[PDB]
């Protein structure tokens, strides 16, 4: 089948600025592309269809053209309504396929993590279990690399990771690390670490 | 027109 | 790629032109109606699946024939619907199997009129289309034209709203005896609906039709129509209010009226056509 | 005027079936095609295929063929989307739509479907805390760790919202079928321990 | 069925041109190609082209594109092949074969380009005089020289003998043909046996017998 | 183009046997849908080619389970499981990706049997022929095997290589041995102006040629 690629996963704007998003079909397609934004609650519209019309009841601010297999979408000025994601589809042949997607987010300036370990409550102590938890609040970018270290060793297992969205107000990021042990083997090792890249 | 009837009768 | 018909006979390829014969059977619907739908009515296969695939696309240019040439409305094409006739080249459906499958085109047509609507006489052409064939191992770039060909009479309907008969043909009995007129009307959408008379009449308030009788006339006498006790004249607009899917009747019963002076025995008939408009 | 309404969330056991349905209104049902999409936790949508409301033929996404059944009920005007031999990879949430022009102009609200073979768990709590002492002087940051629950959702509040504007809620990552969830709450380091901070969480699936 | 017979045979001076026919095809399938193949005798098998008789679309092997025009009649169902300017080179086995994949081939038509003409054959007998030039079995043939066209049938005593007769594939020799034929007997010299070779050349229209 | 080479040249097998057949192209001839078409034909004696397997390891409908396909690439091969009388023939491989197509350059497989000599024969050209002014001299090599042989001609003891035409006859099929003719043609005047004449017959299964010769004007 017709595969289709979209060049990136995030791109970064500013309010009033033009923005483009370009994809890409592995096969030509008679110009039957469609755009679609989704928002992040989860909600889905068709914003252009057949490459250059725009659906009824879409803002004017949207436009797409291109050619056989390459296309893009173009926003003239960005709203806070319009951060959201954005696929391509195929409709030429069957099945029908999708692009990988892509997610607009408002460029800021640059912002280093604040951090923050906590030890095991004891009363999840008393339960047998274990688990050192590590904050990473208010950074930017959205990328973020860390590690745990345990008595001068690096572990990489028993860990959970999970991000926030990019926050309304202040346009920045968090994250959150979990590591879970046993309280047998917690109890085993004297130091704790929770390394921010 | 377009229905049409036809009315038979006899006197 | 080859085709067949729904009854087994073979649809040629590559002549001058092929003639293909189906049966309608159209239906009023909300914005488009429905002519014929050609998912049961053609069938295509591909003998060598294992080596080529072949792709066959329905090109611009295809319209509607014969007496519904000057109408438009859309076509289902392959999980989709597009303007029809078609001012562009519609996807590909993709044949890869020894099994025959549909066809999966359909043709509807956008209302005009209230009801009212094109009769169709078996074996009178109702659309040409045009076939573009294409595979996956060659780059030969074919096209034919398939003519579509009605083997039933049908009558399609132009409007939004549709009666229970197109023609009625009622027996009153001898004079002064009268007859209800078993006609309705229904829509596939709430209508403000009204309908008019008309004929060639021969009174003054021209509520009475002349009597048509071709062999021994009776002379003085026509047929004038009523709803519930009503006279309707000719070119005058009756008002049923709303309608909807539900048939509704007109209520009109037909009767015996004396004009002119002595009245002399004989054969009457009179012809009466039906009319409808919005409100 | 034209919207799809869709079922409701669904929690079915690995090897069972289950059956979608989709109501359409503001327009002539039979008349477009029908189409269904899944989109997987990676947020990446996937086709799965499309029927004939008029006829009832349907085409199917080879991924999805011995899977996907696509149904349709005239009368009622409504579509449904049955898939069997449930497995953790069905886990996501399934759209229907109307096609026109090749597009899929309308979309329905959309049903998340879980598969699991876990069972009502209550939600284990624990408090956060610096340690030793508050090692900044402006901002001091504590939390509450959610363990071990199931279904989803859980709510987290603190001091039912006095001291909100400074707290980030993490999205639950499952773990062995059961999920865990954490906040943070940052406030003036004087507050603290200067004032009662403290964390309520609910879990509606077991009103606690 | 509708089935792919040919042509028959065909001679041709050079220079020349020559047309040959496939019977069978139909268009009501897309798929139905005819494939055109040479076939030198000795040599493999050389594919010339094809067409599809529903659309007139070609394919041409590019050494062959001076030479050969591919061509389909929708009425009789015949496909058509036509060559130009023909050489000695153009002697061959000519097979027309039906699908994409070619899975149903012709009878075959062979086709000789000469500037000779119809000519009788000549007989010689091979007698062998001295025993030793075999042993204690003795050999006999006939030999036939300078006839055109093929082919000349041997047959020695009228049929009579079977065993151990090898009658030899012709050779071209400047546009005639020679051939020959060879018997074992059991030790009965001349004139203990009445050995004849028989030869008929039905194209000459000539029967000759023919003693040792 | 390409070229396709097969490899043996000749199979002699006995009826039973497994046997195996090579075909190897110049590049690679994937089409750009990503099939290949690799074929495999066969023709039978007098008979016209008919197809085998399709698709590198498909079989054509009606092809018995001996024959099997296999290969990737720039390199396939042709098996046949066990070796019956109806397998006897030429066989080509095909490839069909790449306009021009092109055939294999052919591979017969034929019956294994024990080496016999030729029983190599001389006679000298007839009177008549003398009297219609013409002399071809005839050497027949009949009943050897296996199919490779080499002849050669010498008057008076004077080797000769001009005027000489060679004939192969296909494997006898009852014997299952081989047949060859030499003609050796001579003017009159050149003939009789020459007083002996030798055929010259090397064959695998001998250190020394098997010479023949006549002395002139025999009847």
């Amino acid at each position: 089948d017709i595969q289709m690629t979209q060049t990136t996963s995030s791109l970064s704007a500013s309010l009033g600025d033009r923005v483009t998003i370009s994809c890409r079909a592995s096969q030509g397609v008679n110009n039957y592309l469609n755009w679609y934004q989704q928002k992040p609650d989860g909600s889905v519209k068709l914003l252009i269809y057949y490459t250059s019309n725009l659906h009824s009841g879409a803002p004017s601010r949207f436009s797409g053209s291109g050619s056989g297999t390459d296309y893009s979408l173009t926003i003239s000025n960005l709203e806070q309504e319009d951060i959201a994601t954005y696929f391509c589809q195929q409709a030429n042949m069957v099945p029908w396929t999708f692009g990988g997607g892509t997610k607009l987010e408002i460029k800021r300036a640059d912002a280093a993590p604040t951090v923050s370990i906590f030890p095991p409550s004891s009363e999840q102590l008393t339960s047998g279990g274990a688990s050192v938890v590590c904050f990473l609040n208010n950074f930017y970018p959205k990328d973020i690399n860390v590690k745990w270290k345990i008595d001068g060793s690096e572990r990489q297992n028993g860990v959970l990771n999970s991000w926030t969205d990019q926050d309304s107000k202040d346009s920045t990021y968090s994250m959150s690390s979990t590591l879970t042990l046993t309280k047998d083997e917690y109890e085993r090792h004297n130091s704790y670490t929770c390394e921010a890249r | 027109a377009d229905v049409t009837i036809t009315v038979n009768g006899k006197v | 790629f080859a085709c067949k018909t729904a009854n087994g006979t073979a649809i040629p390829i590559g002549g001058g032109s092929a003639n293909v014969y189906v049966n309608l059977a159209p239906v009023v619907n909300v914005g488009q109606n429905l002519v014929v739908d050609l998912s049961t009515q053609i069938f295509c296969h591909n003998d060598y699946p294992e080596t080529i695939t072949d792709y066959v696309t329905l090109q611009r240019g295809s319209a509607y024939g014969g007496v519904l040439s000057n109408f438009s409305g859309t076509v289902k094409y392959s999980g989709s619907s597009y303007p029809f006739p078609t001012t562009s080249e519609t996807p590909r459906v993709v044949y890869n199997s020894r099994t025959d499958k549909p066809w999966p085109v359909a043709l509807y047509l956008t209302p005009v009129s209230s009801a009212g609507g094109v009769a169709i006489k078996a074996g009178s052409l109702i659309a040409v289309l045009i076939l573009r064939q294409t595979n996956n191992y060659n780059s030969d770039d074919f096209q034919f034209v398939w003519n579509i060909y009605a083997n039933n009479d049908v009558v399609v309907p132009t409007g939004g709203c549709d009666v229970s008969a197109r023609d009625v043909t009622v027996t009153l009995p001898d004079y002064p005896g009268s007859v209800p007129i078993p006609l309705t009307v229904y829509c596939a959408k709430s209508q403000n609906l009204g309908y008019y008379l008309s004929g060639t009449t021969a009174d003054a308030g021209n509520s009475i039709f002349t009597n048509t009788a071709s062999f021994s006339p009776a002379q003085g006498v026509g047929v004038q129509l009523t709803r519930n006790g009503t006279i309707i004249p000719a070119n005058n607009t009756v008002s049923l209010g709303a309608v909807g899917t539900s048939a509704v009747s007109l209520g009109l019963t037909a009767n015996y009226a004396r004009t002119g002076g002595q009245v002399t025995a004989g054969n009457v008939q009179s012809i009466i056509g039906v009319t409808f408009v919005y409100q | 005027e034209i919207q799809l309404q869709q079922s409701g969330p669904e929690r079915m056991k690995p090897g069972a079936s289950v059956k979608i349905s989709c109501k359409a209104s503001g327009y002539s049902f039979t008349t477009y095609y029908i189409h269904w999409v899944k989109q997987s936790h990676g947020r990446s949508l996937e086709w799965i295929g499309y029927i004939d409301p008029f006829n009832d033929d349907t085409n199917y996404n080879q991924k999805f063929k011995g899977k996907a059944t696509l149904t349709v009920d005239k009368s009622s005007s409504t579509a449904y989307m049955h898939l069997s031999s449930l497995t953790s990879e069905d886990s996501a949430v399934y759209y229907c739509a109307r096609s026109y022009y090749g597009s899929l102009d309308y979309w329905g609200q959309g049903t998340t479907l879980t598969v699991s073979s876990a069972k009502t768990t209550p939600p284990s709590v624990y408090p956060l805390a610096p340690g030793s002492a508050a090692q900044t002087n402006s901002m001091v940051t504590l939390g509450c760790l959610v363990k071990g629950y199931f279904p989803e959702p859980v709510t987290v509040t603190w001091n039912s919202g006095s001291l909100s504007s400074g707290v980030h809620t993490f999205p639950a990552v499952l773990q062995s079928d059961l999920y865990t969830l954490s906040s943070s709450v940052t406030v003036p380091s004087s507050t603290w321990p200067s004032e009662t901070v403290t964390c309520n969480v609910a879990h509606p699936a077991s009103s606690t």
